[PDB]
């Protein structure tokens, strides 16, 4: 109703942490890996205690929410954060110099 | 409503004409024909209505058709029960509907 | 779009299409997520303007009229001159008679090769970057 | 001399490498106004623009003949192509005039600036016309006005502003026609 | 479980008449807050063409005010400003200055600590409870003058309609400390000026920056009241639509509920009847 | 007021309290639309206020006092007194008391001509309204 | 959802007294002086509707 | 809640445009005539979608 103008700052840390975490749980699988695309991620226990903890304390807060989508580790984060980083300068500039010319 | 559709089908079938009919309140004939149904002993259906609705409201709405001879046309009152669209009798009835023409205040 | 699945028929459909629709898929998502970022008018970012409109333009794309089934290389080739460039002109109105122009003014051939090759391949992308640059888009 | 180029210009261009990409630059109050001060023209003749101001009030914006201004060292007057000017003004009466007809203003204090392009901005805080005035609280004013001064200095400053304008306030109310 | 979805049907819809009324009421006083915000704006113009605008002044002191609301349903008003409130702090900042953060309203000190927990300083609220005089600003503006800086900040969001609210940031410079400084280019643009006051051209743009100070910070807290109630008016129409879905989407489950408990209260009276009958 | 209804309507009521009902239902259906609004007092809004305090006058007017019934022309007159604005000079609060400073105080010739007539006249409506001025409301 | 402070302060006498009135209706009962801690009150009539 | 003169001179074209639609909508019924005194007006399909 209010939106998230309303809130205390704490709260909005909550809001934040708690979509972050929300984000987190979500996981590829290497059985929808044929109708998704992204390969699935096997994350072993003392990787997402860690990850979670790391979340909990505060370690990612300057992550983005949608960098913890779909990822195995939270190395895996990093990494996606790494990459929708460096697009959100790539977004043109393949004009010619193509494999779609009429010869070669 | 079955006396009131054969009238129009004689003008229909045997005067071949274009012929209005004028089903007021096509709940009451649901409301009707539940209760017809619950006296005969019959165990009733979705919210409390006759387990035949869909049958014995297509037995009604079938017949107000257009036939090689004419046509018969119906502008039938709708009632909605608890303001829900959703309700079987009027979700029923809106199946068989082609226009609504709603009169506001 | 979001709801509706079909998996079974994924990895089973036209590998032309499967090409162009992965992207599409993705860019119909994006456009979701900044149509629910945007519940009103008032804060403009021009980096989800972008995909707000690519995503208005590919849902004037995908929107078809009754009783009138395309074949499936005249799906891939509309949705190929959707998702890549060739309809950023045309403002969000003209979209189905750009669709029809692609559609009318594209050589006929290209359609031939692209359902019995069956995907496309690069000298069949390459006159698709080609023939598409050469038709008149009607909203200009 | 002028060792910091300030201005909105060059704030725009500096404000974009310390902030955040996604804030606009601020607006500044340049942007929020229209005639400037060392720019040519405004004047056209006879008439010149008189921005005649309040906190909470625009008593006028138009164009004037001749401005006659309560100054702290006596009543000028502004015509059209004046000197550059920035005039504290006493508590006394501003006359606007356009012709034959004068409102007669008193204002309270405040300033005035003839600026180089022939604008005139009085800048008063309360500007009451003459007719809303009462002569009879400003008698006893100036009777009570004159007596309580104690060892206070504040006082004294508050009692002789008190003073000065209460007693140009009888002298523009009692010489009226 | 039907008489819980019955009460928050209630709670919703008090919530969202609630939220009308709010809408209603912040419209009609942004309406008569445009009575005073349009003559204001007039005092404003002088000064800045007589000492003209210099945001970007290199000032080894500062005070700088963010104008915020007292009230809280405002929309992502004083959090836009305290984003522009630091985005001006790490702007005009060049060596060191020494900066005094003020707040006018009670939605600046709930931030302004949680960004500038040190350098704030002072805590103006209550302000917009009566109405916003010129007194009120002047003894605002006599308490930042007990602070002896070589610059102001102030800022305000300016009300243009009743859905723009820029941002703005207004300066004042103290009077022959930096503001005749950054007026002289080789001479003076000040030097035109005949001045006729009693005392020293010092003491005239002594007077003259208090009065500056006085006149800026007064439109300051009416653009900002206007553009608080003109956000509003918004935020409480978003939040009518948002109470209006939530509405319906609460009728549709309730119907849902009513037809399942009419069907599973029958079906109870049917199977306690045919081990009878 | 707003679920209560009449099928048969305005056919079967008292001419003269028709002539007056007209203007009061719609006065309190807007009444209605801004209820719950009054809540805002000195949130004033200077258009929806005289339409709230009207609905106010109107609601404490229909209040009655338990097997004391009444016959319908002093009904129609306390409507008439009311709808009209004879009761804005009237404190809010005591409405209920500000009745018994119409019926017994109008002259018991109004009544009877209302009665007999069965309608309000041009005549009447000159006469009670020139009585509805000597009445001694209770105001402050 | 407010905060009682937008009620023109004839709401907010009627919301103080009632207040009142909800706390002045509660009465300790002398077989209640087990449960709480309080010795329990008998009320007249006449005293009731003055105090009310 | 802002002015019926507030706003755009386009959307007053519209608002001046449905008016007269939702006018245009209404018509006298030759059943009615016994008591509102103007006569029916049938009106044909072509009429209406050009009219329109």
């Amino acid at each position: 109703i209010l939106g998230m103008d309303e809130l205390s700052e704490e709260d909005k840390l909550t809001v934040a942490r708690a979509r972050k975490i929300q984000r987190f749980l979500s996981q590829p699988f290497q059985v929808a890996e044929v109708f998704t695309g992204t390969p699935g991620k096997y994350v072993d226990l003392a990787d997402t205690i860690s990850g979670f903890q790391g979340v909990l304390t505060g370690k990612y807060d300057d992550l983005p929410e949608m960098a913890f989508y779909m990822v195995g580790d939270i190395k895996e984060v990093k990494e996606k954060a790494d990459k929708m980083a460096k697009d959100i300068a790539s977004r043109k500039e393949a004009d010619n110099k193509k494999v779609s010319e009429e010869l070669k | 409503a079955l006396t009131g559709l054969t009238v129009a089908e004689y003008f229909r079938d045997i005067e071949g004409q274009d012929v209005l009919l004028f089903v007021d309140n096509i709940f009451r004939f649901t409301q009707a024909n539940s209760e017809v149904s619950a006296l005969l002993g019959r165990i009733p259906s979705a919210v409390g209505y006759q387990p035949t609705l869909a049958t014995d409201l297509g037995g009604l709405q079938e017949r107000i058709t257009t036939t090689t001879k004419g046509s018969i046309t119906s502008v039938q009152a709708v009632y909605v029960p608890a303001d829900d669209l959703t309700d079987p009798a009027p979700a029923t009835t809106f199946a068989h509907l082609d226009a609504t023409t709603v009169l506001s205040r | 779009v979001g709801l509706s699945v079909s998996r079974v028929g994924s990895a089973a459909q036209f590998p032309g299409m499967k090409q162009v629709a992965g992207t599409l898929k993705l860019e119909l998502a994006q456009y979701r997520e900044v149509a629910a970022f945007a519940q009103f008018g008032s804060d403009l970012d021009a980096a989800t303007q972008y995909v707000l409109e690519r995503g208005a333009r590919l849902t004037e794309m995908l929107k078809q009229k009754q009783f009138a089934p395309i074949p499936i290389e005249r799906q891939t080739v509309a949705v190929y001159a959707a998702t890549k460039g060739f309809l950023d002109k045309v403002r969000v109105q003209d979209i189905v008679a750009a669709e029809e122009a692609v559609i009318s003014q594209v050589n006929p051939a290209v359609f031939k090769i692209l359902k019995a090759n069956g995907k496309i391949t690069p000298a069949l992308d390459a006159h698709l970057k080609a023939e598409l640059r050469k038709v008149k888009l009607p909203g200009a | 001399e002028a060792a910091a180029p300030a201005g909105p210009k060059e704030f725009t261009e500096v404000w974009n490498k310390k902030a955040p990409s996604t804030l606009i630059v601020p607006e500044f109050p340049s942007n929020y106004t229209a005639v400037k001060a060392v720019g040519e023209g405004q004047v056209h003749g006879d008439a010149f623009p008189v921005n005649f101001y309040t906190p909470h009030s625009i008593l006028s914006q138009a164009q004037k003949d001749t401005v006659v201004l309560p100054g702290v060292d006596g009543y000028f007057g502004v015509k059209a192509s004046h000197v550059p000017t920035i005039a504290q003004l006493k508590p006394g009466v501003v006359e606007l005039h356009s012709g034959a007809e004068s409102e007669k203003f008193f204002v309270s204090g405040g300033f005035a600036f003839v600026h180089p392009n022939g604008v005139t901005d009085i800048c008063v805080l309360e500007a009451a016309t003459l007719d809303q005035v009462d002569p009879a609280a400003v008698k006893s004013a100036l009777a009570a006005a004159s007596a309580a001064q104690p060892t206070d200095e504040f006082e004294q400053a508050a009692n002789r502003a008190a003073i000065e304008l209460y007693s140009a306030l009888e002298s523009a109310v009692e010489a009226k026609a | 479980s039907n008489q819980a979805v019955k009460q928050r049907i209630r709670a919703i819809k008090n919530i969202g008449k609630i939220t009308k009324a709010m809408k209603m009421v912040a419209a009609s006083k942004m309406k008569n807050a445009q009575i005073a915000v349009e003559q204001s704006r007039g005092l404003v113009d002088p000064f800045v063409r007589l000492f003209g605008d210099f945001p970007a002044v290199n000032s080894n002191k500062s005070v700088v005010v963010a104008v915020t609301s007292d009230k809280g349903l405002c929309g992502g008003l004083n959090s836009n400003i305290t984003k522009y409130t630091r985005a001006t702090l790490a702007t005009t900042e060049s060596e060191g200055k020494d900066v005094v953060v003020v707040s006018i309203g009670d939605k600046g000190r709930s931030q302004l600590t949680r960004i500038e927990s040190q350098r704030y300083q002072l805590a103006i609220a209550d302000t917009y409870k009566v109405r916003v005089t010129f007194g009120q600003a002047s003894l605002i503006v006599e308490e930042l003058i007990k602070h002896n800086p070589q610059s102001y900040q102030i800022l305000f969001n300016k009300f243009r309609s009743a859905i723009s609210f820029k941002p703005t940031v207004a300066t004042i410079l103290s009077p022959d400390l930096l503001e005749k400084q950054l007026e002289d280019v080789t001479g003076n643009s000040l030097d035109a000026y005949d001045i006729e006051a009693s005392h020293e051209r010092s003491d005239v743009l002594r007077d003259l920056t208090e009065f500056h100070l006085g006149v800026t910070l007064y439109n300051a807290m009416l653009e900002n009241n206007c553009s608080e109630h003109a956000s509003r008016m918004s935020a409480m129409e978003n939040s009518t639509k948002s109470a209006g879905e939530m509405l319906g989407k609460l009728t549709l489950d309730y119907n849902r509920k009513r037809q399942a408990t009419i069907t599973t209260e029958l079906i109870e009276i049917i199977a306690g009847a045919s081990a009878l009958m």
